[PDB]
């Protein structure tokens, strides 16, 4: 299967949905290589979980943590690591009010070569537990061999971009991983490597990161042929006053760029009042209502959460993924999962008058063309050549009665799942 | 940080 891209397990969904689903202890598994040094890119830890995902026989092999935290939360992430002395962390600087180091990857080296997983979930066990969430796995990748001269490249130039977005970081620690990376050969990788990295992009580096990044493959690497474009998140920033400010202007201008309907998936409160979760699964989407005030007329393109294809209807989202299908949903020209959620943050907005592309966080994604596989399309596989969409399609609007989940503001009109009601403060 | 909430 040339795609390798899987759904993290959902406790408590009946079996046959888990049974190409994959939890943290099987990526880290002696099954998948004798594992010599990690690097753990993210957002959020709970180092005593994390390690102990960790086989036994690995849990005190060198960790690299890349994190964002700064001041009081740097002190207790250092905290929480000290009694591991085989823990090291970086620091990645955020240099842009507002950004997060939102990025979740893992780089695992072993005896028998390297992995690189690009994935959405944050190190803690609830990001795992009973969530719909992403995961890219690349293949074993052997080290060039002592005495020959090779690149180690791919035809989508993977290698290249990932050095140059870990080079970004400016980071001792991961020099190191940067000369390890160099080490390897990553000849076979089909998907092409998508980052933000926070910044002002100017000239011919804006085509580097972001939505500008992207917009970059699908010109140089898609054909063309009313295909629709499909976002799928669990974040929202402030898009602006109206959908011309962003949204439909510089966002959707790079997304269906190729060689238009915008539908927008995200969970309503009944979606997520009847989760496995119930209300608590809205710990993990914090739209806020400061934000959503702002702009109601977003709320248009607002489509349900619904995934009977995998099983994971009651299972909320924090994958992201963007993609664009044929007017019919049978088929897509490409398919981008990502730590990137709907956001100026993540994905860039463009700065004085347009020729400065201003991006707040670091961000990673893979994007899947058919082009890198030799074809045109990819049918879409109904049931989770065929490119496994996690969600139903096409898309359903949010009823009348329908409003976006927003983390904070009370829900007591009617319990969830578990008899409870939601009022944060 | 151990979750969004802090
Ligand atoms: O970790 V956040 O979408």
């Amino acid at each position: 299967n040339p795609f390798q891209f899987y759904l993290t397990r959902v406790s408590g969904v009946k079996p046959k949905y888990n049974s190409g689903a994959l939890h943290i202890k099987d990526i880290l598994s002696p099954l998948f290589g004798t594992l010599v040094s990690s690097a753990q890119f993210n957002y959020c830890f709970d180092v005593d979980w994390l390690v102990k995902q960790y086989p036994p026989e690995f849990r005190k092999k060198p960790i690299l943590l890349v994190h964002g935290d700064k001041r009081e939360a740097k002190a207790h992430l250092h905290a929480q690591a000290k009694p591991y002395e085989n823990i090291s962390l970086c620091q990645a600087k955020l240099d842009i009010a507002f950004g997060t180091h939102h990025t979740k990857m893992m780089l695992l080296l072993y005896e028998e070569g390297l992995r690189v997983v690009i994935h959405t979930s944050n190190l803690i066990h609830a990001d795992w537990h009973q969530k719909t969430q992403g995961i890219w796995l690349s293949p074993l990748y052997p080290r060039i061999a002592d005495g020959t001269h090779k690149s180690g490249e791919s035809p989508t130039h993977f290698k290249a971009n990932l050095i140059s977005y870990l080079t970004a970081y400016n980071a001792p620690s991961l020099k190191e991983w940067i000369d390890v990376i160099h080490k390897h050969d990553l000849s076979e990788t089909n998907v092409y490597l998508i980052g933000s990295t926070p910044g002002r992009f100017q000239g011919s580096q804006k085509d580097n990161w972001g939505h500008f990044r992207l917009k970059k493959l699908l010109k140089d690497h898609a054909s063309s042929m009313s295909w629709p474009v499909v976002g799928q998140f669990s974040s929202v920033g402030s898009l602006g006053a109206d959908e011309s400010k962003w949204l439909c202007s510089e966002f959707k201008e790079s997304m269906l760029t190729l060689g238009v309907p915008l539908y927008l998936i995200y969970p309503s409160v009944e979606n997520v009042r009847t989760s496995l979760e119930g209300y608590p699964a809205g710990g993990s989407l914090p739209y806020s209502i400061q934000t959503a005030e702002k702009q109601n007329w977003l709320h248009s393109y607002f489509h349900k959460w619904s995934a009977e294809t995998s099983g994971r209807s009651n299972a909320m989202p924090h994958i992201k993924t963007y993609m664009r299908p044929s007017p019919d949903f049978s088929k897509i020209a490409w398919f981008l999962v990502t730590s990137a959620n709907l956001s100026k943050a993540a994905w860039g907005a463009l700065e004085k008058n347009g020729t400065q592309l201003m991006i707040r966080s670091y961000e990673l994604g893979v994007l899947f063309l058919p082009s890198a596989l030799g074809l045109d399309s990819f049918k879409v596989k109904q049931k989770f050549a065929t490119f496994p969409v996690p969600y139903d399609l096409p898309p359903e609007l949010y009823g009348s009665k329908d409003r976006p989940w927003i983390w904070n503001i009370p829900y007591v009109k009617a319990p969830d799942t578990h008899g409870n009601m939601w009022v944060p403060s | 940080k151990l979750n969004y909430y802090d």
